[PDB]
RNA sequence: AAACUCCAUAUAUAUAAUUUUAAUUAUAUAUAAUUUUAUAUUAUUUAAUAUAAAGAAAGGAAUUAAGACAAAUCAUAAUGAUCCUUAUAAUAUGGGUAAUAGACGUGCUAUAAUAAAAUGAUAAUAAAAUUAUAUAAAAUAUAUUUAAUUAUAUUUAAUUAAUAAUAUAAAACAUUUUAAUUUUUAAUAUAUUUUUUUAUUAUAAAUAUGAAUUAUAAUCUGAAAUUCGAUUAUAUGAAA
């Protein structure tokens, strides 16, 4: 490095001025890397899916004419009924 | 080796191998659950020279230098000139093979 | 309180719901909500140039932020099941569950690795 | 089992010939916490001592009137009262 | 915050009230750095199970509070 | 079962304005072999050996049937029966899963000279794969009087990719050094072994192996590193 240091520094400063990028000659912790990091929140939030998705409830709202049957729900209800019948139903919940 | 004795080194090594390599070995057997009756068995060329090499290596390892290559070369020169315990071991092997003459099966 | 597990009323994710999944999802939502703020607080804290009292205050604020603001708290669950081990990011699925889906042909371009 | 130094035959001090044990003692100056010097006779060879923690700087004796050091050294740029006031909310306990 | 810059670790505590009147500080922090501003304050640091009473001397100034509340019991073997 | 299949191989055709170039390539589509032919030598028209001439022609992967082991899984998930419903359901703060007498597997690093360490910029030689929840180049600063190396910080050039980055691959090979080793050194002479020789003097079981264990200081990630994380430096230098 026969070329002088001060001149190189000046050149670097000029380049920094030209572009938006900052010029930190001292090499101090400015905190630039904290803010400059792209925020990843929306992608993280979108992990499990789109919460507004069509459900069986809606398939009654959209098409009242068609008497649909949710099979799993019906099965569950039948199981509950069977439990009630044979004395294995859920105990009544405490309120206090 | 060549430097020590000015004549083709590879040829000399081959000769040494031929000399040292025991032509047969008294291979042990279980022998149908009885006495372990040993038999002389003829050797492949590689096997013959393999036996020789291990002995050569051992005899080299008794020499002084740090570098193994030097030790090896000294040993090879000694064998060319005609001095080793490897020769004695070969002789012993041959004697042991000579005992058990007709233990060979096909004959 | 009684009507909800967490402070804020968040929606349930579609498909497979689980208690752990619910917990994670809410946390992720809160992180998304309060991402910029947290970053700003962090910046204020880790500053040699700024006033020290201000940086201390920022640090205290960061410390006092809840469990659900923390990015580090987020854990990638399986979406089909609710497992949290060997969860592949390219299809948000657990190891066995991924394999099951892959063999069925559910995955967009996945197939047996024959070489 | 019992660790001991086994005794030799004792030397007979004759009656009248017993001499009092005058131990070798130096006149030692103790400067207390403040600049008050006091002379005391002492067996250890040190003409001058200056004390840090004494009665003359203890609150009990005058009611009317290096880990920490290391910490101070390596948290000096921050300058660490105002700081106490900032970081002392007494709601949670 | 371990690194000398950014340090030291600080947590909110009921410090000033303890300083005024000797009321021990029940910490469940265990990762708060001890400071010069609380030497001679009584702390009651959490141990997982039970809060542990400690009077912070001047030798403790650099350390964490959790370092003085040992969580696991001292191991032994039942020689049977 | 074999075969079709995939990878890899050989050949052909197509495409790529040979700056996204690596055409010595990539990728679609074919063809190719579970190779063929002939002379002989043994055993009975064939089958093994050998020889020859024709060919690029030589592997790996996936696929592991029926039954069985009441083999493993109700902790991927789901469901039967059964039990809990102010609790065996739900949330927070900390602790634990990392505890340590002996024991048992798997590994890693070692115990030095057919083997370890310094160095090697017209930068000796690869492949496969990753980079919008990023990959981070050059360069400056400190550790460190030059600088390089290694590690951090400073700050983001380029590219979301046959285009840029991760990334000058490493052993190799070459010079140098290497205690145990008076199998070396350094003072004299010595000389047609001179990075060396000879003579005479003095040079008197763990190292210039190993890297466990610990002390202090820094750095990194994170809101947080005490229990309980990862680096770097200066010391520490067990066992073997
Ligand atoms: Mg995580
Ligand atoms: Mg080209
Ligand atoms: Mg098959
Ligand atoms: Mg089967
Ligand atoms: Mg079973
Ligand atoms: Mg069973
Ligand atoms: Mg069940
Ligand atoms: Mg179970
Ligand atoms: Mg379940
Ligand atoms: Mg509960
Ligand atoms: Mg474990
Ligand atoms: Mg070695
Ligand atoms: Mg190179
Ligand atoms: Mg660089
Ligand atoms: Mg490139
Ligand atoms: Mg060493
Ligand atoms: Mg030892």
């Amino acid at each position: 490095m026969n070329v002088p240091k001060a001149r190189l520094l000046k050149v670097a400063e000029l380049s920094a001025k030209i572009f938006d990028q900052n010029f930190n000659p001292s090499g101090i912790r400015t905190g630039s890397k904290i803010l400059n990091e792209r925020l990843k929140g929306p992608s993280v939030a979108s992990y499990y899916g789109n919460p507004d998705i069509l459900k069986f409830r809606h398939l009654k709202t959209l098409y009242p004419d068609i008497e649909f049957v949710d099979l799993e729900e019906q099965y569950r209800l039948s199981m509950v009924e069977a439990k009630k019948r044979r004395g294995k139903g859920a105990p009544k919940k405490m309120k206090k | 080796v060549y430097c020590q004795t000015r004549q083709d080194p590879i040829q000399a090594l081959e000769k040494s191998l031929d000399e040292l390599a025991p032509l047969m070995m008294t291979k042990t057997f279980n022998t149908g659950v009885a006495k372990a009756s040993v038999i002389p068995v003829p050797l492949n060329k590689r096997q013959r020279n393999r036996i020789a090499w291990n002995w050569i290596v051992q005899s080299a390892n008794q020499r002084v230098s740090s570098d193994f290559a030097v030790r090896l070369g000294e040993e090879l020169t000694a064998i060319a000139k005609g001095t080793s315990s490897a020769f004695e071991k070969r002789d012993q092997i041959h004697k042991t093979a000579i005992a058990h003459r007709a233990y060979i099966q096909l004959k | 309180m009684g009507n909800f597990r967490f402070p804020i009323k968040t929606k349930l994710p579609p498909g497979f719901i689980n208690a752990r999944i619910l917990r994670d999802n809410f946390k992720r939502q809160q992180f998304k909500e309060n991402e910029i703020l947290v970053k700003s607080l962090k910046f204020i804290a880790r500053n040699m140039n700024l006033p020290t009292k201000l940086r201390l205050e920022a640090q205290l604020k960061l410390n006092a932020l809840p469990n659900y603001m923390r990015s580090t708290q987020i854990k990638n669950r399986c979406v089909d099941s609710g497992h949290a081990r060997f969860v592949l990011s390219d299809f948000r699925l657990c190891r066995y569950q991924f394999r099951e889906n892959a063999l069925k042909g559910n995955l967009p371009g996945v197939k047996k690795g024959i070489w | 089992t019992r660790i001991t130094l086994p005794r030799r035959p004792a030397k007979k001090i004759q009656l009248g010939k017993s001499r009092p044990a005058i131990y070798h003692q130096f006149n030692v100056k103790m400067e207390l916490s403040d600049g008050s010097v006091v002379i005391r006779r002492s067996q250890y060879p040190k003409g001058e001592i200056r004390l840090i923690q004494d009665q003359r700087n203890n609150p009990l004796w005058n009611p009317s009137r290096g880990s920490l050091d290391r910490f101070n050294k390596r948290y000096s740029s921050l300058f660490s009262t105002v700081e106490l006031s900032e970081e002392n909310k007494k709601k949670t306990q | 915050s371990r690194s000398v810059w950014k340090g030291p670790n600080i947590v909110p505590l009921p410090i000033r009230e303890a300083m005024t009147k000797g009321t021990p500080i029940r910490t469940n922090a265990r990762a708060a750095t001890i400071l010069p501003q609380f030497v001679g304050l009584k702390f009651q640091i959490h141990n997982g199970k039970e809060y542990v009473p400690i009077e912070i001397s001047e030798d403790m100034v650099g350390h964490k509070l959790g370092e003085f509340a040992p969580t696991r019991k001292r191991f032994s073997y039942t020689q049977t």
